[PDB]
């Protein structure tokens, strides 16, 4: 562990202790996550073992790369690719002028590509929020912080409940679903999509019930027709107030017809009907960014 | 071939290709004990059988055991000359890494040291888990033998909805096939065949080649060598019968089949020889 000099502390949170480091000989900058093992009575944390093993098999241009894992002294160093800013700071800095629509479309397209790569590798992120989306100075955006991620089997089983930060948590999690999979990440990306358009969080709740009611006030109180089995879910209550679904011309005013269509499919109540990351890439909202590849119909 | 139906979340051939391409990254050597001349193949069976019982006591999932089994076998392929007194430390530390990866509320470190009858301290386990993970290049996400059986059981019971992520299959027949795989995994010669082949060969002995090919995609010629090797293990299970589905307090009945069990199959393994 040498040739790397700490430049600045990036942050301390659920991830750990992240520093910005720079190679003196090559000029290469990285992000160092420091794990002091002397304070960990259970050895290497489960979130650390999960993130390392998942990222060493999730090599993608829209996923922050894990470069190395160095065990020095009683510490564990995780060397990451460095990006200069997260999406939340960029949205706040762009709050007055607004993020240009081509940049919103480019960012969402890249996020869906990284997410489709995760899901095809049978990995759920489960913590998609603007703070975990990092951007560089070359127009790229990447998924970061896989500490809450989990690989899911085929078929899945009952996994950890009450995942995802509250503002970006899917309604099936808030209602206490027994099983869940890739649909929870798509919901979070739909919330992030609308937040880029309106420069404001879509569902900024302060509790689980207030988060659910904020979703109900915008998308309408769901029923068995729009979401089969919703009335049988553990946290569903027949006393939920009946709100009418709001026109997306008011929810996302700057969004055009193709944008409202994609956002509606990303915010579908039914997780089985919610659009997938792969299908979202084929949506006409990106008809100018990408072109369809010829499909072998064999 | 790919037995998975059309997937709404990704390309069916893409998901299956990644699962197959992952097995090219994870290598197994059926004769890794030749690198440790002082060890014998029976020692590996006693250790794995002990880890099975440990999993049942703490109600650990079957996936957790087979993770520890794969971590143990791949770590030994990178090492040379190991004494039998070091086997218990490597085994219990492999289970410690596996439990933290798979279980929602895994047991604490001292519990893993408690079951070793004082032969492994807490600091010894923490030292061993770092050596295991570093030697394995932190490649700790393999497709275990039991994970393939979970895939094969879902495809066997698919409906018109083609929902492959929601589990739906009889739990009692699942634990019967896993019972055969639990015996075969004690024999070190199983590593000659890929994990997906072993699970498909066990399913074949409880069903047919048509159902095997439908849910696994592998032709009969691919598993014939594995089936013929699995021949003695299958009959020993057939001679004594199959076990019933157990209930575990604190574990929902819709997940009771995923809990690792252990019956005295020590003499069951030696009956398969010759
Ligand atoms: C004080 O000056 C600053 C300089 C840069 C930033 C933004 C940034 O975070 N860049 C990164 C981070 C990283 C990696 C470090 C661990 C992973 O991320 C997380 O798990 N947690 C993150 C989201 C906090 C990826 N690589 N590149 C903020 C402040």
């Amino acid at each position: 562990m040498e040739n790397f000099q700490k430049v600045e502390k990036i942050g301390e949170g659920t991830y750990g202790v992240v520093y910005k480091a720079r190679n003196k000989l090559t000029g290469e900058v990285v992000a160092l996550k420091k794990i002091r093992l002397d304070t960990e009575t259970e050895g290497v944390p489960s979130t650390a073992i999960r993130e390392i093993s998942l990222l060493k098999e999730l090599n993608h241009p829209n996923i922050v790369k894990l470069l190395d894992v160095i065990h020095t002294e009683n510490k564990l160093y995780l060397v990451f690719e460095f990006l200069h800013q997260d999406l939340k700071k960029f949205m706040d800095a762009s709050a007055l002028t607004g993020i240009p629509l081509p940049l919103i479309k480019s960012y969402l397209f890249q996020l869906l590509q990284g997410l489709a790569f995760c899901h095809s590798h049978r990995v759920l992120h489960r913590d998609l929020k603007p703070q975990n989306l990092l951007i560089n100075t070359e127009g790229a955006i990447k998924l970061a912080d896989f500490g809450l991620a989990r690989a899911f089997g085929v078929p899945v089983r009952t996994y950890t409940h009450e995942v995802v930060t509250l503002w970006y948590r899917a309604p099936e999690i808030l209602l206490g679903c027994k099983y869940y999979s890739t649909a929870v990440d798509i919901w979070s990306l739909g919330c992030i999509f609308a937040e880029m358009v309106t420069r404001r969080a879509l569902f900024p709740g302060d509790s689980e019930i207030d988060q659910l009611f904020r979703i109900f006030r915008t998308l309408g109180t769901p029923d068995e027709v729009v979401w089969p089995g919703v009335t049988s879910m553990p946290d569903y209550k027949p006393s939920f107030p009946k709100w009418a679904r709001q026109d997306f011309s008011k929810v996302v005013p700057p969004l055009d017809e193709d944008g409202r269509s994609l956002l509606s499919q990303m915010l579908h109540y039914d997780p089985n009907k919610r659009i997938s990351a792969k299908a979202a890439l084929a949506h006409p909202f990106f008809q100018d960014v990408t072109k369809p590849v010829p499909h072998l119909r064999l | 071939g790919s037995p998975l139906p059309v997937l709404s979340w990704a390309n069916r051939e893409e998901v299956w290709k990644i699962m197959l391409n992952k097995e090219k990254t994870y290598l197994r050597d059926q004769h890794f004990l030749e690198q440790h001349p002082l060890l014998q193949p029976k020692m590996r069976a006693i250790l794995l059988d002990w880890l099975m019982e440990v999993c049942e006591v703490y109600k650990l999932h079957r996936e957790t055991f087979y993770l520890a089994q794969d971590f143990f076998d791949r770590y030994m392929a990178t090492q040379e000359n190991v004494v039998k007194t070091l086997l218990q430390l490597i085994g219990i530390s492999s289970l410690f890494i596996a439990a933290k990866l798979e279980e929602i509320y895994p047991p604490k470190l001292h519990q893993f040291a408690y079951v070793t009858d004082g032969a492994c301290s807490g600091d010894e386990i923490l030292t061993m888990e770092l050596m295991i993970m570093k030697a394995l290049k932190w490649r700790l996400s393999p497709l275990t033998i039991v994970s393939w059986l979970n895939v094969y059981m879902q495809v066997a019971y698919l409906n018109d909805l083609h929902e492959v992520l929601l589990p739906q299959y009889p739990q009692q027949i699942f634990i019967q096939i896993a019972e055969l795989l639990d015996l075969c995994v004690l024999d070190v010669d199983c590593l000659e065949f890929p994990y997906g082949i072993l699970a498909a060969s066990a399913l074949y002995h409880f069903s047919s080649s048509e159902l095997m090919q439908k849910v696994s995609g592998y032709q009969w010629c691919d598993i014939e060598n594995c089936v013929k090797w699995m021949v003695p293990f299958a009959m020993v299970i057939r001679e004594t019968g199959s076990s019933k589905l157990k209930h575990f307090r604190g574990v929902a009945d819709e997940d009771a089949h995923n809990i690792q069990t252990h019956r005295d199959s020590l003499d069951l393994l030696d009956k398969a020889r010759a």
